[PDB]
């Protein structure tokens, strides 16, 4: 349905085979689905139609809240408490959004594994690669901060990683 | 379980107990009835061979060898009656046994049902109450001055007496209460 | 349902039945109040065998301290009745 | 007759009255921390043609 | 109280975070950028010490 | 034949269970009926974009009517 | 947040102005109303706390504790009116006053923005508890217990005070927000080591830590039922809350200063779980159970990870509810038979079936059956410890077995078997006791339904 974007949560084109009977005996599954349809699916559809008719007469809306971008922790003086507070809150919001991104990728991976059946080791390599990249980036960003994490500790971790990478590059250029 | 124990078991009592245990374990070994009867007769002859020993020391020494032989040749998994202290139903119904004094705490609505039963209960309680002073005095009279020496209790001897300490023996819950 | 409500008459009948199949007692000479050592001339081993036969017949064990005291068929019937909560 | 009822059950308004007094004191405390009202970089906003303050 | 707690408004911003993540995933997948970056801060605003020797 | 079965007093446990059920239902059946009525006749808000120049109230950022 | 503080200070004169036979009703009704009011603090944010004023604030870690305290007060009131029936009116009002003052001090402690104010309130909580224990306890050991309860606390807390003022002369502020934002690493020097010890030992002795726990069995055994309830369910969580708060300024010293305390916590958790296996006193068994659970919480706080903090918060809430229920269940039997020996009254399932059901549910929750919040906290802590070091799964696993054993042991000792013959004064369970059990147990599963309310700020 149009409830969720089909780009963020993609799916294959869903090819299914046609019924090709070969036996003269009746298919009990066919009569069972017909009975289930006529006995369950239609009253439920009528109830849902009534509920949606009632909902259509009372239409009100809710909105996604928008947040501006404030200066980061790098643009804050050492003891400026107000800027530190705003940057810290922005960092926490970004951390939550990154967690949800990882959640989306993991849901994609799980759905692929269930969907592809017995070919999942070959037919879901792309989802595994996306999860590998996202997990590596997330681990480099937020791992080992521990309880009492903050934007300052994340910045210190990034600076340490940057120093290590710069030293490695400068010594490799010497080779 | 009903009889008061003694300070010790006599030699004859020990011999009889060993005889019964040997017969039961031999039956556990010999499943079929005819084979069991054959070997039980053999065991009976073996027992009554040394029945007439006037030397008590040699008798107790023979009993010692008998116990050693029984312990070596006992059945590892002897047959136990289901309600015996080793059986599969030993204490199966103990969870259904409720003491009678609990009925004293029933709500009057519960006691509204079964009126005649509670009338009989009142009669029994009155009889116990009347009986208690006499039961205590009889136990006081019949006790040796150096305290009781066994766990046996005297019967009732007077015209309308009751045997002392009878309430909890008479009002046992049941063997199959619920 | 389950087993019928065993009665005193049934217990006495079963005990006398078991005793009358014993080769060492005379069925005519045996009565409900006949003593094992006095009237019937049995020894302690025969009494143990009789107790074991009663145990087999009724399917429950009698402790040795209690079994030592039962000397007449009436006593055996009474012990069984008090053990199994039989009053009629 | 309400005299006895009141003199017996007037202790039942102390806690609700304390609740209302606490709410009022919380509002009084809130009114003394408005130095940054509509001044944060994240929530700074233009006033509506009628409203005077973004929050109380 | 259980009814009140069950219907507490989402002040933890879970649904908002999910929608923000959906937007960002859609954008970065459409334009081919990586889904996440190992750096949470732009290196242009970070000034490393001049000398490492 | 029928005998008397000795049991502890079952009046008080039954009374407590009945009272607890009565009070829980007394306050919870109206709550369930009201929740069902609200769900049926006042559905959830539909997600939409903020129109230009509009500043929504805070409770407008939630979707369920009871939460709002 | 004065909307919660003021109604308790109003509970005070309402109790002191009540008619002689209406104190319990008024106190219970208005305490339940105050709990309903305090229920609104569960609506927390995802980024920062609820900064009500310069003095008080509410966080996702303190709101469940406040709700638990305000919910526990009425339960204490119901559990206390049985054994205080023969008391005079003035002494009953004094007892209720002690309970109300304890609740007020705990409420102000859990929301103080300032560490010295937190110290003052967290130390003020001693006086009502000490008075309750030494005045309304039953046996002559109570006096000694009070002393053991007092100095054990004070010897741990007086150094902390010094450390606190020292910090305020160095950083200039003890406000928690400024302390968090202006945090700086602790160097590796002897002075910093002793400052760490001074900041930690008070909360470690209030947990209590293994080896420092000797006061707890005395205090929880000689106290009245309400005293035991408040000591086990809330007053032990002061140490956990204080450690979670104060650890923000102790990094990275903790990285190696936690080794002796981690070792003590794990081995003493095993030791106290084993001690529970041979206990002739039923109250002491519950006390040592509390010691084991709090050792687990100490490990979780000491390893300093988000999953550990979540599990620790859930475990504190679940342990508070469960231990209070267990103490009340034991007190019912004590009031019936006037003895605390576990093997005295046996086979109580035959005589009290609904009480046996309450016992079964309490024991099942004590051994962390899924999906109870006890299990959620324990499993989160165990996963965090496994990440810390794979070998911990041995010791933790050991504890998981032992707990179950002793838990079921208690049940099998008290409810199953055959009833004692000479005990004939076991009356049917009152509606008050059944209601107490239900009000203890229903919130546990209701929180199981929505577990994110007790998972703390790291959620
Ligand atoms: C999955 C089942 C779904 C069931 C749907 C309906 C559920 C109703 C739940 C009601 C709320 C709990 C009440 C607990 C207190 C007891 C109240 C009482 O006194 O009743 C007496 C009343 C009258 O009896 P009586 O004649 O007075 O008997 C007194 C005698 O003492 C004789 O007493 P007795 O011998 O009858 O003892 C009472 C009985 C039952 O009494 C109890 O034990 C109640 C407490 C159960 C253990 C709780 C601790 C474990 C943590 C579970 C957390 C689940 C919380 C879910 C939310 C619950 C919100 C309240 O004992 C037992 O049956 C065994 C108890 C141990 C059960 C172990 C189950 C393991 C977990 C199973 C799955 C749980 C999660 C489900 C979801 C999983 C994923 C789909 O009997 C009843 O009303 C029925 C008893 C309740 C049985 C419920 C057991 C299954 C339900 C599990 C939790 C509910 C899940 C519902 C959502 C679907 C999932
Ligand atoms: C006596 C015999 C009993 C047996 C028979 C019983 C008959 C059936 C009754 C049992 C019910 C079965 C449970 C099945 C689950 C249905 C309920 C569930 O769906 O509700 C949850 C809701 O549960 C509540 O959130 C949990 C209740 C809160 C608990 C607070 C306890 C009250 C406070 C008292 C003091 C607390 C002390 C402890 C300190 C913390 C849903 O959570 P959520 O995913 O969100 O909902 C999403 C949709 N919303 C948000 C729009 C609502
Ligand atoms: C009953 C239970 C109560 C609770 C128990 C609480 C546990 C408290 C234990 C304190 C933990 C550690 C304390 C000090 C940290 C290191 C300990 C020491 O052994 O390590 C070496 C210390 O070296 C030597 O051990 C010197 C210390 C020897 C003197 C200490 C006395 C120890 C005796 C133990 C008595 C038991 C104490 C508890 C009494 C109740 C490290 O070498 P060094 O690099 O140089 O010191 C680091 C500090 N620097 C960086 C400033 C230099
Ligand atoms: C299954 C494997 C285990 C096999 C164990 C069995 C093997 C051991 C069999 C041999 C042991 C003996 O005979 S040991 C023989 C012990 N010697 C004596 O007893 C001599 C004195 N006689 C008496 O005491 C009484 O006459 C008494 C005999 C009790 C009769 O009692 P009553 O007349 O008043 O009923």
């Amino acid at each position: 349905p149009d409830s969720w974007d089909k780009d963020v949560y993609p799916e294959p084109p869903r090819r299914t085979p046609a019924p090709a009977p070969q036996t003269s005996l009746p298919n009990p599954v066919t009569y069972l689905t017909k009975i289930f349809d006529l006995l369950v699916d239609r009253p439920v559809t009528l109830a849902r139609e009534f509920i949606e008719q009632q909902h259509a007469k009372n239409r009100y809306y809710y909105y996604h809240r928008e947040f501006r971008r404030v200066p980061d922790i790098t643009e804050c003086e050492e003891k400026d408490i107000l800027c530190m507070f705003e940057a810290e809150m922005q960092w926490r919001r970004d951390y939550k959004v990154d967690q949800e991104i990882v959640n989306i990728i993991q849901e994609r991976l799980k759905a692929c594994q269930q969907r592809e059946g017995e070919s999942y080791r070959q037919n879901c390599a792309k989802e595994l690669e996306q999860f590998t990249q996202v997990s590596k980036a997330f681990q480099d960003r937020y791992s080992d901060l521990g309880a009492h994490y903050s934007a300052r500790k994340c910045l210190a971790k990034q600076k340490q990683r940057m120093l290590a990478e710069r030293k490695a590059a400068k010594e490799a250029a010497a080779a | 379980a009903f009889s008061a124990p003694a300070a010790y078991l006599t030699h004859q009592q020990k011999v009889l107990r060993l005889y019964k245990r040997a017969l039961r374990h031999l039956e556990s070994w010999c499943v079929h009835r005819d084979k069991y009867r054959y070997f039980a007769c053999l065991m009976r002859a073996r027992f009554d061979e040394h029945k007439n020993e006037k030397d008590m020391v040699k008798a107790t020494q023979l009993l010692r060898q008998a116990e050693e032989e029984f312990w070596y040749g006992q059945h590892p998994q002897p047959y136990i009656f289901p309600e015996s202290p080793g059986g599969t139903s030993y204490e199966r119904y103990e969870c259904y046994k409720v003491p009678e004094w609990c009925l004293d705490d029933w709500h009057p609505s519960e006691k509204a049902m079964y009126p005649d039963y509670f009338a009989k209960r009142e009669q029994w309680k009155r009889l116990r109450r009347e009986s208690w002073e006499r039961e205590v005095k009889q136990l006081q009279e019949e006790t040796p001055p150096g305290g009781p020496r066994t766990e046996a209790l005297p019967p009732a001897r007077k015209e309308g007496d009751l045997p002392p300490l009878w309430w909890h023996i008479v009002t046992r819950p049941r063997e199959r209460p619920m | 349902s389950d087993a019928p409500p065993l009665t005193l008459e049934a217990i006495k009948d079963r005990v006398l039945y078991v005793l009358k199949l014993y080769d060492k007692i005379d069925p005519e000479k045996l009565s409900v109040n006949s003593h094992f050592m006095k009237d019937l001339g049995l020894d302690s081993l025969d009494q143990v065998e009789i107790i074991m036969a009663m145990e087999d017949e009724f399917g429950f064990e009698i402790p040795d301290i209690d079994a030592e005291k039962l000397m007449c068929p009436q006593e055996i019937v009474d012990y069984i009745a008090d053990k199994k909560d039989v009053y009629e | 007759n309400v005299l006895q009822i009141v003199r017996d059950h007037w202790v039942h308004i102390l806690v609700p009255v304390g609740f209302v007094f606490g709410c009022y004191l919380d509002r009084r405390s809130d009114e003394k921390l408005t130095a940054f009202r509509n001044k944060s970089l994240l929530f700074k906003r233009e006033l509506r043609p009628n409203e005077e303050v973004t929050w109380k | 109280g259980s009814t009140f707690v069950a219907y507490l408004p989402d002040y933890r911003m879970q649904e908002w975070a999910r929608r923000e993540a959906e937007r960002l995933v859609k954008y970065r997948e459409a334009n081919g950028l990586p889904l996440m970056e190992s750096n949470c801060f732009d290196p242009n605003k970070i000034q490393l010490p001049e000398d490492e020797d | 034949k029928r005998l008397f079965i000795i049991k502890p007093s079952g009046f008080y446990d039954r009374r407590f269970l009945k009272l607890m059920r009565f009070y829980i239902l007394l306050t919870g059946i109206p709550v369930a009926i009201g929740i069902t009525l609200v769900n049926v006749f006042i559905g959830e808000a539909e997600l939409a974009d903020i129109p230009e120049g509009y500043v929504p109230e805070h409770w407008e950022y939630f979707k369920h009517p009871i939460s709002r | 947040m004065l909307k919660i503080i003021i109604p308790t200070t109003m509970l005070l004169p309402m109790t002191w102005m009540s008619k002689h036979n209406m104190i319990w009703i008024n106190a219970t009704v208005h305490s339940l109303l105050i709990s309903l009011i305090s229920l609104s603090l569960l609506n927390q944010l995802g980024e920062n706390s609820l900064n009500f004023s310069l003095t008080f604030f509410s966080d996702s870690l303190s709101a469940p504790l406040l709700v638990l305290t305000t919910w526990l007060l009425p339960l204490m009131l119901m559990a206390s009116q049985s054994h205080l029936s023969k008391e005079t009116t003035t002494r009953k009002k004094l007892y209720i006053t002690m309970l109300i003052l304890l609740q007020l001090f705990l409420i102000m402690t859990f929301t103080a923005t300032e560490l010295i104010l937190f110290y003052i309130l967290f130390e003020a909580t001693l006086v009502p508890t000490l008075i309750i224990i030494t005045r309304w306890g039953n046996q002559t050991e109570r006096l000694n217990a009070g002393l053991y309860f007092l100095f054990y606390t004070l010897a741990g807390s007086l150094p902390l005070l010094v450390a606190l003022v020292y910090i305020q002369n160095t950083t200039g502020s003890l406000n928690f927000l400024i302390i968090h934002y202006w945090s700086h690493p602790l160097s590796n020097s002897w002075s910093n080591i002793f400052m760490w010890l001074a900041c930690i030992m008070a909360f470690m002795v209030k947990m209590p830590l293994y080896g420092l726990h000797l006061w707890l069995p005395k205090a929880h055994v000689e106290a009245p039922i309400a005293g035991s309830m408040v000591l086990a369910a809330v007053l032990l969580k002061l140490g956990g809350y204080g450690m979670m708060r104060i650890t923000t300024i102790l990094n990275p010293l903790t990285n190696y200063m936690a080794y002796p305390f981690l070792m003590l916590s794990m081995w003493g958790m095993i030791m106290t779980s084993s001690i529970c296996l041979r206990q002739t006193d039923l109250k002491s068994l519950i006390a040592y159970s509390s010691v084991s659970h709090m050792a687990l919480v100490i490990v979780a706080i000491m390893i300093q990870t988000p999953w550990s903090f979540m599990g620790a918060t859930a475990l504190m809430i679940a342990h508070g509810l469960t231990s209070s229920m267990l103490f009340c269940l034991a007190n019912t039997n004590y009031e019936r038979v006037h003895s605390r020996t576990m093997i005295l009254a046996r086979g109580l399932q035959t005589l009290l079936p609904l009480m046996a059901t309450w016992w079964l549910v309490a024991s099942l929750t004590n051994l962390a059956l899924p999906p109870s919040i006890n299990l959620i906290g324990e499993l989160f802590i165990i996963t965090a410890s496994f990440s810390w070091s794979n070998i911990t799964i041995i010791l933790m696993g050991m504890n998981m077995m032992i707990t179950a054993l002793y838990s079921l042991y208690m049940l099998i000792t008290t409810q199953r078997g055959k009833y004692t013959h000479h005990i004939n004064n076991i009356k049917p369970s009152f509606t008050r006791e059944n209601a107490l059990m239900a009000l203890h147990i229903l919130p546990l599963l209701l929180l199981t339904l929505n577990p994110k309310m007790i998972l703390g700020p790291l959620y």
